[PDB]
RNA sequence: GUCACUGGAUUUCCAACGGGGCCUUUCCUUCUGGCUAACGAACCA
């Protein structure tokens, strides 16, 4: 306080900081790749998604929306990017 | 196949890049099918602190696309065939003056086509993979501007050694300088 | 400007993680945050003793220039710091206070506690403020034994102990008045540690 | 809503100064901005200051050294004739041998000691001591 | 200040704060002055020579005393791995 | 702050700094646009197009990655509607609290509700207006507009 | 030069300060004119 980097304050604080902000803002958003075991085809649902999400096919489910991000349902793998 | 890719009849080296283009097309599964649509406008030498030069390909722009999908093929094979050179990919793109009450045309101007977009453009072709996370500017105190360009972390081997190269091109063509860095 | 002879030693830092200085206050406060290392789980904030260790030698090469060694003032009305203070008095040359401040000593040039010291050293900020404010009244500067919370205001060069109280106050006082006299003074080669106990400075009571 | 962001930026600037504060964050940015800033460190009132790269409008960090008083936006930009710009000048600046009041004129934000030099007029900016 | 032909008027020229560079009006008096030994090799203050530093009143109200005097220290090589110019 | 309350809050989409990307991606944008006039020919909102898209397909954003926003693509292919969903859901509203003001009229707040509503609504067409996305007079009328939405 | 007024800079100091031209993707279009391309691509005033 009183002298400091503005241009590069830490990745320790600016992560605890809120979405917007950051020094420059960004989503804290991140997407998911997710197969339940009865069909080989890989879904990508994105972490927050307000959508119900099923496969192709199926009607299984994926996920169930909420006020945060979304609850994955039973059962499932899930990789990041 | 030597003086068609060309276009524009003129000069040395593009006819010794010609001739080099056209013996990567011997193979073909791939790298002639993909190679032939690209032909380029034209290229300029410029050299480095490093007693290695500069060989920049001017290249039509819509194009632009396609020397994409190869690029770090046709940059491995063209540092390979021509050593002691730098080759990177620049689309050439129109500058249109600012309109005013002396230099004024019709058909308003569009945004792309404007000197800071292009020089916005420069930047993001001559880094061409490894995209740009954020940017810069210092205002320094003797009245003088540094353009410091954030580059990513994946596959920034493809660039690393080029990074002064890079640097004096831009100062030929625009007349600004410029510095890199990397995220931590 | 530092030599690496006046780097920390494990010696001293045995000393002080025995007197358990590095042992912080749960409350930390905004202007004591660099002190902080890491907090411990249940609310315990470990102090960083080599930046603990390396303002104590600031400390004390700040007490060493002070061309008359008896202008420099220790004052405690802590306890706890009230028999160290009494020692680095006897060592270095250092008038001391202890107990009692009473108000007007360093204004007020008709009473009988006058002094118009060149630097004054706190044991406790809070408990001695009245000193340390008199002192921001006759431009004078101030060392300050803090935890990570204490009053910043009108201090100069903390050095972050412990002083919620048993053997830290005692210990930052003994390695304080050690190192003044290893500077200029006679001690003449810091290589060996010193034949003073560091239990010399303590509390009493009975 | 935000009006001038020019006066926005003169102020936490002249906020920052005035608590000891040896840098600022700006926001957002613009070339009026820029231009203020720049006739600013020339003359030494401010460090060198590093735009940052948002894809909306911008941020500045501005480093500053002390030495300067009060930084600050005319609003509204009044027409300024020739000769007021003397007038001007008597009002908002602690003495004529030195401070700057900054103009905007079709020969470009300046000073009006530069103004005053190039024979230039137009709307009044803001000042700088 | 200069007058007429080149010659130093103004009966005094302050300091100047050395966290701030802000002057140091001579009524302040909650400024402070500190003056930190120099030493020869394996200690031994020297007598008579200082590193100095000069804060001004609105600092040490203000409770940045303390670590201004740190950023300035590990500036002008007193101490090292203390104040941290980033958070 | 808010227009027609007093909230402050500031919740929201931050975009990430990208023009281009995400690098994994690559689905190709004419097989987006695909998707895209398939949920359109189906009777949604670019709105709910974009969040159907975003959830169950990646598709971060679409004016990434096909170079067009989303109701640009919907008018090229010739799916715009007549009013925007901008005004489309304000009428809707409004045409619904009419409807419960008609069954209760001891409702002063609907009463107060119902103004703002349409002020939001005049303000709009207003501009709209003014861009000429509606017509030079048009101006939303309590009595005809419950077709609007039907 | 009279022992504050006045005459000149030896392209060299150092310095600033301001004005006009060009070059860099760039002075648009039109009108008149000059010379020319195999009916008036170009270029120049
Ligand atoms: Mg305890
Ligand atoms: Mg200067
Ligand atoms: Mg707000
Ligand atoms: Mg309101
Ligand atoms: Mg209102």
């Amino acid at each position: 306080v009183l002298v400091q980097d503005l241009l590069h304050p830490t990745a320790a604080s600016e992560a605890r900081k809120h979405k917007l902000k950051t020094l420059v803002q960004g989503p804290r958003s991140y997407f998911l790749d997710v197969k339940c075991p009865g069909c080989l085809n890989i879904t990508t649902v994105f972490s927050h998604a307000q959508t119900a999400v099923t496969c192709e096919s199926c009607s299984t489910i994926l996920c169930t929306p909420t006020g945060g991000k979304a609850k994955l349902s039973e059962g499932t793998s899930f990789r990041r990017k | 196949p030597q003086a068609k890719i060309l276009s524009q009849a003129p000069t040395e080296l593009e006819l010794q890049v010609a001739q080099a283009f056209v013996e990567l097309e011997n193979s073909s599964p791939e790298l002639k099918a993909e190679l032939r649509p690209l032909q380029f406008k034209s290229i300029r030498e410029i050299d480095v602190a490093g007693g290695k030069k500069a060989l920049a390909i001017f290249v039509p722009v819509p194009s632009l696309a396609g020397f994409h999908k190869v690029q770090t093929k046709l940059t491995r094979e063209l540092e390979k065939k021509f050593q002691d050179r730098h080759v990177i990919f620049l689309a050439e793109r129109r500058i249109l003056p600012k309109p005013s009450r002396t230099s004024r045309q019709v058909q308003k101007r569009p945004r792309s086509r404007t000197l800071t977009a292009v020089h916005d453009k420069i930047l993001e072709d001559l880094v061409f993979p490894t995209e740009i996370v954020g940017k810069r500017v210092r205002y320094l105190v003797g009245g003088n501007k540094i353009q410091k360009v954030l580059l990513d972390s994946k596959d920034v081997q493809q660039i690393d050694y080029k990074l002064e190269s890079f640097q004096a091109v831009y100062n030929k063509l625009t007349g600004k300088q410029i510095v890199f860095e990397i995220p931590s | 400007s530092l030599p690496a002879t006046f780097d920390l030693t494990p010696e001293d830092a045995q000393l002080l993680l025995a007197a358990n200085t590095h042992l912080g206050a749960r409350n930390v406060q905004v202007h004591q945050e660099p002190y902080v290392f890491n907090a411990r789980p249940d609310g315990v904030h470990v102090i960083n003793v080599g930046k603990t260790w390396e303002k104590l030698v600031l400390a004390a090469r700040i007490i060493a220039a002070i061309p008359n060694p008896e202008d420099v003032v220790a004052i405690s009305s802590r306890t706890f710091g009230q028999r160290a203070v009494l020692k680095f008095a006897a060592h270095t040359g250092a008038t001391p206070i202890a107990g009692r401040f009473t108000p007007g000593s360093f204004t007020n040039y008709i009473t009988r506690s006058f002094k118009e010291p060149r630097l004054v050293i706190v044991t406790d900020p809070r408990s001695d403020a009245q000193a340390i404010k008199e002192a921001s009244y006759v431009n004078i500067p101030v060392i300050a034994l803090t935890d990570l919370d204490s009053p910043s205001e009108f201090v100069d060069v903390a050095i972050p102990c412990n002083n919620r109280g048993k053997h830290s106050i005692g210990l930052i006082w003994y390695l304080l008045a050690r190192e003044v006299l290893r500077l200029r003074g006679a001690l003449v080669d810091r290589t060996q540690p010193w034949s003073i106990m560091p239990d010399l400075y303590f509390y009493r009571d009975p | 809503t935000r009006s001038s962001v020019l006066a926005d930026a003169l102020n936490a600037i002249n906020n920052a100064e005035k608590t000891g504060k040896r840098q600022v964050l700006i926001r957002p940015s613009s070339k009026v901005i820029i231009k203020f800033l720049q006739v600013m460190q020339k003359h030494g009132y401010i460090g060198e200051f590093e735009y940052i790269d948002d894809h909306r409008s911008g941020k500045i960090v501005v480093q500053l050294n002390g030495r300067l008083n009060k930084c600050g936006v005319i609003s509204p930009r009044f027409n300024v004739k020739i000769g007021d710009i003397e007038k001007w000048t008597a009002n908002l600046l602690p003495a004529r041998q030195f401070g700057y009041v900054i103009l905007t004129t079709s020969a470009g934000i300046m000073d009006h000691e530069e103004a005053r030099r190039k024979h230039v007029s137009g709307k009044i900016l803001g000042f700088v001591y | 200040m200069e007058n007429d032909k080149g010659q130093l008027v103004e009966l005094y020229v302050p300091r100047k704060c050395s966290a701030t560079n802000r002057i140091i009006k001579a009524d302040d008096h909650a400024s402070v002055q500190i003056n930190v030994a120099k030493v020869d090799e394996e200690g031994r203050a020297i007598p008579g020579e200082y590193v100095t530093y000069a804060l001004s009143g609105y600092v040490r109200s203000r409770g940045e005393s303390d670590d201004s005097l740190n950023r300035l220290a590990q500036n002008d090589g007193l101490l090292k791995n203390v104040w941290s110019y980033s958070r | 702050g808010r227009m027609h309350s007093a909230g402050k809050g500031i919740s929201s989409s931050a975009i990430p700094y990208s023009r281009n990307a995400p690098a994994w991606f690559k689905l190709s944008s004419e097989s987006v646009i695909e998707q895209i006039v398939k949920y359109a020919r189906k009777g949604l909102t670019p709105s709910q197009i974009g969040v159907l898209l975003r959830d169950a397909h990646g598709v971060t954003q679409a004016r990434v990655i096909t170079g067009n926003k989303i109701m640009r693509i919907l008018k090229s292919n010739g799916l715009a509607p007549e009013i925007p969903e901008d005004l489309y859901y304000l009428i809707k509203k409004a045409v619904s609290v009419r409807k419960h003001l008609e069954r209760n009229r001891k409702d002063k707040d609907a009463k107060f509700r119902l103004i703002l509503i349409e002020s939001r609504i005049h303000r709009l067409a207003r501009y709209y207006r003014t861009v000429a996305v509606l017509p030079p007079n048009w101006k939303y009328e309590s009595a005809t507009a419950s077709a609007l939405v039907n």
